[PDB]
């Protein structure tokens, strides 16, 4: 990320499977400007991100029309518990009306299937979670 | 009658009306997914794995339009505050289980018509728990697979193994032998066959059929349920495996029985109905027993065989009762249901008389069936050989002055506690008027019969005396028993889980009660919805596919959880979800449920679809949709969008749609359903008119000068009843598929309700709409007759004879044919035409 | 468009329209009379009496409502200036010759449907002149009587003698043996029988039918003309008596031959059509050869027997040709006609090929027919026994690039002089394009055939060379030969009396010519009318049942009278009248005939019924009634009131009714009829559109924005062609009984005009309206489909497949069924309903 | 595991919830003529990288043009127009904004423009009420 240390450019291991990795050396972070996703933590550790695609996963679940995709479906493999906030690029609706904040439900996929956890709070273009970001 | 305060429906062009009907179904593909059903829970027994169960079911994933075998993984613990909806993993390797353009064989198409299977592919499958065997019909062949028996639980899909055949023709009705999972059985060309998955070796068991010509010349079938049983008595099989294996102790050979029903439908009238392939201009013969005419001549029979430990059908043997079935059991017209007790000791059967007011359960111990041969001295020889103690035990005998509804619930318990005194759970509507469960203890004391000579039974011949008949439920509500509902009996906790109408007739709820102490019944499903449920065999969790008038159907997995010491009060907690409520069609306003009282003070329920964008003051024209006949309940708290999208389309054009459950409907008891006995057509239309008049007074938007009556099957018959006895009420009548002549309809339905014509001639003539054509309007544009040309249920003859008598009475009619449609309009093109014809007819002439 | 210069038809209520249609036929008891017919002149020769002849005929004076045998007395001299009208005395003693409510047996109802007999009682009889024997069919029995043979000329009526039977089933097709009047013959259960009036002794002659089941399993018939022959080649018998008796000279035995046709309709498709008794709900199998599919496999056979002088059928014998029929006569698909020469020497037969462009006359001498046995050595034995010289002589061979119309005119003469030639008369349309009589002298010179060994014929194998082919008529007009027209050949005066269109195609006139010296054609009937005529066997007087467009039909008896030295110019003088031209009602305004020319310069004729009480200026809506297909001519100078009263009813409500004889119609020659060849639907509608346009300019009262096209049979097919390719012309289209798919129609009619589906697929597809449903209107109320449900001619499948493709293309339709009606609406209630439906549909939607 | 964000629209009412979505165009410099491809797609980098590597394989390149100034309704029919519409061949009349997965090719409006031009007007317009949501001058 382009945080306090300036641009830490993401290394690309494979363009075709859209996997990325970073090592970010300082505390906090600033949003990566491609869409605005941002995860903040305290200390220098390695992490990789995958930009998973819904099409195999929402083939499993049948009212895939009943949920509208808001964002990129990113997977994270860091060590568990050392991430403290993840910010996912919610498409803006609070500028308009009839969209509720108690309503929002977060897609946490597993091999078990879709878990609809409640997001902690929604920003203008972001949803924030707590520590257990798996 | 101010003509400026009477709502005028917008006159759309035909292509406009097509655009509207098509615009209805843009979002209706997502509404109906043919959601999960046919559930089979299987344990994993790992104590370290992640998933607690595997749920097997049929379902339509997004890639295909077709119904297929799937599974879900039920975990050991979900997380709090998270809705977990299961992924539908595929068992099979995405193959095509349907023939080209949805075609089938004639037996497959007939069976899907009797089962009302509108969906394609794997519709019915069979499962055997321990070996984990999935035997199904795919394409025009049999397939199988297994999932965690001696093998394991897969994660990617495995392709289904094909079971080849030497037999020429389709293979109906596959069932796995419970006693030996290697063996299975099927019907091939109206004869019972048996096979073995491991060796591939097949073997015929009955030889009553020969495949010569049409059914006019080769009339004996075996293990098949005939038309009237299929259509009326809702049985789609006529063979039943024994669940246990006997060992003869000759050398090592393991016997395996099957009870089957032989039927000699020779003396039954043949009717010709047009075949689906209209170009060939040929018919199909149909053994259609008219009212008055003869039903098929039935009999129960034992087809045994024995097997080596390697699993080869060495011997075989047809067996038959020591006297004929007709003579041992006179006045027994129909075998409603049959099967076996779990230990294998007795084969049970529900018999019924030709009036259908006399049902009785009988146990047939296999030693009662001697072998069969043409030489009558071998017959006497084994008639001497049959144990004098052995006999049939009539355990239960329902008698009624109204009619017997066939309730399939019979759950005999193990009998090893003092090995007489059969204990069972029998549903009995005839006693109090409402279908309620009972625990019944009968006393099987043998009278001693000389089975070589022929005797005649008396009226109370084999009837056992009852020890006790405790009623586990009672009230003004009913236990769901017809329509493939069932009870789930945990014998460890001594509880019986059933479905019922106890909260309200509008909502099917899962209840539980103890069969030992008939204590408080406990509801397990959420109120405010109606539920179709299915329990685990281990009873720790169930599925419920449920809906409400407003919400579409969802399929949630609940889990019974609590202290083991009190199993009745185990609290069902929502565990996981299978299917979720699909977001409504646009412009879909749900109907409003109401009730009202008749002048005789009986409560009738009804629905209404309000005209969209209502302007109070305006009196809108009203389409009274109706069925009204028995075994159906239109008005209940459950999603109508699927089957009644047209009613909402009418509403969206501005029609008030009223739907009333008149007297004679299902799930309001026997005395309620009984109102229409021997006077069918006469009370239902009066209830519908009164429902209109109530809604007209209650709601201010019904123009009584513009009322349409409409319905299919029984609905078209009532629509015609409406136009005859209430022309001043009903402006038009769109009668789809009507029963115009009861004398032409089958025994099973009509005799139950209307009696034999020789007895109730006044009511046969009074309620045959074709006979009262003189009372139809002399003016045109008031009557539209719809009929599917290949209808083998309500035969085209009915519409034809109606049109005949309209011509003879000099009365106009409009008419629409569906040449490729049988009884329900199945083709979407034909349904779109049907609806655009309905909208046009109402637009112009209402 | 002018806003109120367009005539609006008065909107009548349905009961009003019934009152109008019923009011149309109140005088149909007099003007729909079933005018007397089937005349047989018989002399008296008393030399002292008053009457010169007795005319025997069928007739219906409406003293009873059934058609019965009558007679008239033809006097020796009538008085001048007095309209002598003969009373119609009854031969038979007033019995009812029809069953209750107009019902019939199985195949006699179908034979009436082929013959288009809409009348009841005695619709056909057979007469043997020397004996005077009358053999006819009554309700369920055979009858006969006699008049002045050895017995006497009756004056009071005599009751008919009944002929009993041992046979179970009806006795079809009775014919008296010409050589011996004691013997007669009939069909019983598709087999030829023979009997004797004096002794009552019957005797079967063929044994190819055994009555095992329905026709799907017992497929050989004998002496019957099958469907396609009956329906398309207008033959209603398949056995022909020899007119003379041979005497074998064993002891005294009198041989009596019959030529009959064996047909093996096993390899021909069976179709099921609903039976008349709708309640019984079964169909009838019909050996219906589809277009493309195989016709029945035919053969000619001689059934002989011999008799003692006391008159007992001692011997009998089936006989068959020395080689097979299929091998002796390859490419012979249909036996159009057959019979015997008058002296008895040869049995003639008209053969035909599968395109039906190759007709040939053949003589089959009885020695060419050996007996039949299973033993191939007996077969070879009598193959050696057959004279090497004797063989079949193909006398005439019509070949054409358009199609053969079967003309049943072939008059052979005595061959007593020379014996090595044959002189006959023959209708031949293929030479010039118009059906003209010829005298043809062929040369029967034997080539010498080894009939034991086999061979294949070449293309000119048995074809005889012609001595001469003088044309007795020639021009742009034709000699009436189809539709049961015939020639009467006086061999003493050497004259041949025929009917023709020589004055005009609109008027059937009786002409005479000499066959020796074809000089001039003398007309005998009055011009300005159209005549159906019938000569005395003594050629001294004829009957003519004649009519005109304006005058009703009359039946006058004319007398050839003049110098005997010049018989050609014998002047026809009106002698007496039988039935007269009735009161043409003031309700009935006759149509006006016109003609016009097409842009290709061919003259088409047409009629028009003007709207009653016309106000010039007003543009009335127009019903274009049509048929358009071959073998029919709507427009001619003859009374339409009987069959087309509905057209006048339309006119009386204000509809312009236009009727046009497009290209492809009958009685305008082969090049005219051949206009629509291999392209049915494409040329006819163009001629109808051009005619309607011509009518509009000629007459000022046709609103082109309001045009209805209405037709039955081929007419409904064209109505659908009109609505497909000319929706901008035709506002609505009432299609009755339409041929929607040519590929489904029979061989005989479709293949003749359209070659086959395989060769002319472009034209089968182009002119099959059910394949062009996408081009029908998307708007409603423009298409009303009518169909009789039991139609065995144009099957209900056609309407069904149309409705199928309308549903699939998303197009509206109205539809009307006639459940008890076949091809035409026979019943008056059904016709009343049908007409009312037509008036309502036009009233509302035109 | 996979994490992500999705929104469930309330069952009873179809809200037509607005999205941050951005429409983009691609040029040709090299070949004998110039084809624009208007991708009316949600503003997601995964969708952006899908259209990116597809157009890199197709030898198209994007030019940064201004996005819409306001959020716009998902699922609504949007007519596409411009100054060159009718003299230059716009392929569809109506376009769709509704979401598709990055794996499949995105729904697009093809626009053969011929000469590249100094500056060209483009238009997209709401069929519900004909209010302007977007404009870009090349
Ligand atoms: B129709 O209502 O579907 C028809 C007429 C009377 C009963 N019936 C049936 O199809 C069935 N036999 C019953 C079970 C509904
Ligand atoms: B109809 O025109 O009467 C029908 C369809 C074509 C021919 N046809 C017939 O009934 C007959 N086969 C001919 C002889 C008119």
């Amino acid at each position: 990320f382009w945080g306090p240390t300036g641009p830490v450019a993401t290394e690309v291991v494979d363009k075709e499977k859209n996997l990325y990795r970073v090592h970010f050396p300082v505390a906090g972070s600033y949003r990566w400007p491609n869409t605005g996703l941002c995860f903040v933590m305290r200390e220098a550790v390695t992490v990789e991100i995958e930009f998973c695609v819904w099409d195999q996963f929402l083939g499993e679940i049948n009212p895939q029309h009943s949920w509208m995709v808001a964002g990129p479906l990113l997977d994270i493999k860091a060590e568990p518990g050392a991430v403290e906030a993840v910010h996912l690029p919610h498409f803006v609706a609070l500028q308009g009306g009839h969209v509720d904040t108690s309503l929002f439900q977060m897609a946490h996929f597993k091999e078990e299937g879709m878990l609809l956890e409640k997001p902690a709070r929604v920003e203008l273009h972001h949803i924030v979670l707590e520590n257990p970001s798996f | 009658d101010d003509p400026a305060a009477r709502f005028q429906v917008q006159k759309h062009s035909w292509d406009g009306l097509r655009s509207i009907i098509h615009g209805s179904r843009k979002y209706s593909g997502l509404i109906v997914n043919k959601a999960p059903h046919d559930f089979q829970f299987v344990q994993k027994t790992d104590e370290s794995g992640p998933h607690s169960h595997r749920l097997y079911y049929l379902g339509m994933p997004y890639g295909s339009r077709e119904n297929s075998l799937l599974y879900s993984e039920i975990p050991k613990k979900v997380r709090k505050e998270a809705l977990l909806l299961l992924s539908w993993k595929q068992m099979l390797d995405h193959f095509q289980a349907t023939p080209h353009h949805g075609v089938y064989s004639r037996e497959e198409e007939l069976l899907r018509e009797r089962k009302r299977l509108g969906v394609f592919g794997i519709t019915s499958y069979d499962f055997h728990s321990e070996s984990g065997l999935f035997l199904f019909q795919a394409s025009n062949s049999l397939f199988h697979c297994r999932d965690g028996g001696k093998n394991g639980f897969m994660v990617s899909p495995m392709k289904p193994l094909e079971i080849k055949t030497q037999c020429s023709g389709p293979r109906m009705d596959p069932k796995i032998c419970p006693a030996d999972p290697a063996f299975f059985s099927f019907i091939n060309n109206s004869d019972l066959w048996v096979a073995n998955i491991e060796t591939g070796e097949e073997r015929r068991l009955t030889f009553c059929h020969q495949g010569l010509s049409n059914v006019l010349d080769d009339p004996k079938s075996a293990g098949v349920a005939t038309f009237v049983i299929q259509e009326e008595f809702d049985r789609f099989t006529g063979y039943w495996w024994c669940p246990t294996a006997s060992w003869e102790g000759s050398e090592g050979l393991k016997t395996l029985r099957i009870l089957y029903e032989e039927v000699d439908e020779s003396e039954v009238e043949v009717i010709h109905v047009p075949s689906p392939a209209l170009e060939e201009r040929k018919t199909d013969s149909y053994r259609y027993p008219r009212t008055g005419s003869k039903n098929p001549k039935i009999a129960l029979k034992l087809a045994e065989f024995q097997t080596d430990s390697q699993g080869k059908i060495v011997s075989t043997q047809e067996k038959e009762l020591v006297q004929p079935f007709s003579s041992l059991f006179p006045k027994v017209e129909y075998i409603a249901r049959a099967g076996w007790t779990r230990d294998g000791k007795y084969a049970w059967a529900m018999f019924l008389d030709r009036p259908q007011q006399w049902l009785q359960l009988v146990l047939l111990p296999p030693a009662l069936f001697i072998p069969s041969t043409e030489n009558e001295e071998q017959r006497l020889a084994s008639a001497r050989a049959v144990p004098r103690n052995v006999q049939p035990y009539v355990v239960y005998e329902e008698v009624t002055n109204v009619w017997i509804n066939v309730h399939d619930i019979f759950y005999p318990f193990p009998q090893s506690e003092g090995e007489d005194e059969l204990c069972f759970l029998r549903a009995n509507e005839c006693k109090t008027g409402f279908c309620h469960l009972y625990k019944v203890t009968a006393v099987l004391k043998s009278q001693g019969y000389d089975w070589s000579e022929p005797f005649s039974p008396g009226e109370d011949e084999f009837k056992c005396p009852i020890k006790e008949e405790i009623a586990l439920t009672s009230g003004e509500w009913e236990v769901l028993a017809r329509h493939g509902s069932k009870i789930w009996v945990n014998e460890e906790t001594k509880l019986v889980y059933f479905q019922g109408t106890k909260d309200t007739p509008l909502e099917h709820h899962l209840y539980v009660v103890s069969y030992e102490a008939a204590g408080e019944i406990v509801r397990l499903t959420t109120p405010g919805f109606s539920h179709s449920c299915s329990m685990s065999q281990n009873f720790d969790m169930f599925v419920s596919h449920y809906s409400s008038v407003s919400t579409p159907p969802c399929v949630h997995v609940y889990k019974l959880s609590g202290p083991d010491d009190d199993p009745l009060h185990k609290q069902p907690r929502f565990w996981a979800s299978m299917m979720e409520a699909a977001s409504c069609p646009p412009d879909y306003v749900p109907p409003e449920i109401f009730h009202f009282h008749t002048r005789s003070d009986v409560r009738l329920y009804g629905m209404i679809y309000k005209p969209h964008a209502l302007q109070p003051g305006k009196k809108h024209p009203t389409v009274l949709f109706v069925y009204g006949g028995p075994q159906v309940q239109l008005v209940n708290n459950s999603f109508k969008g699927i089957k009644y999208l047209r009613l909402n389309t009418l509403a969206s054009l501005g029609y008030a749609v009223v739907v009333i459950d008149g007297r004679g409907s299902c799930q309001r008891g026997l005395r309620f359903e009984g109102a229409l006995k021997n006077q069918m057509g006469q009370v239902e239309i009066e209830d519908q008119v009164e429902g209109l008049q109530f809604v007209a007074e209650k709601y201010g938007f019904i123009d009584l000068s513009r009322v349409a009556i409409h319905g299919w099957s029984y609905g078209g018959f009532l629509s015609l009843m409406g136009l005859i006895h209430k022309p001043q009420v009903f402006k038009v009548a769109i009668a789809g598929a009507p029963v115009t002549v009861w004398m032409a309809y089958d025994t099973g339905y009509t005799e139950r309700y209307m009696d034999v014509p020789e007895n109730n001639q006044h009511g046969y003539e009074a309620g045959s709409v074709a006979l009262h054509v003189e009372k139809l309007p002399n003016e045109p544009n008031r009557l539209l007759i719809l009929h599917g040309f290949l209808d083998e249920n309500v035969h085209f003859f009915h519409t034809n004879f109606l049109v005949s008598q309209l011509i003879r009475a000099g009365k106009p009619y409009q008419l629409q044919i569906y040449p490729n449609e049988r009884h329900s309009i199945r083709c979407p093109e034909s349904g779109e035409h049907y609806e655009v014809t309905l909208l046009h007819f109402l637009q112009e002439y209402l």
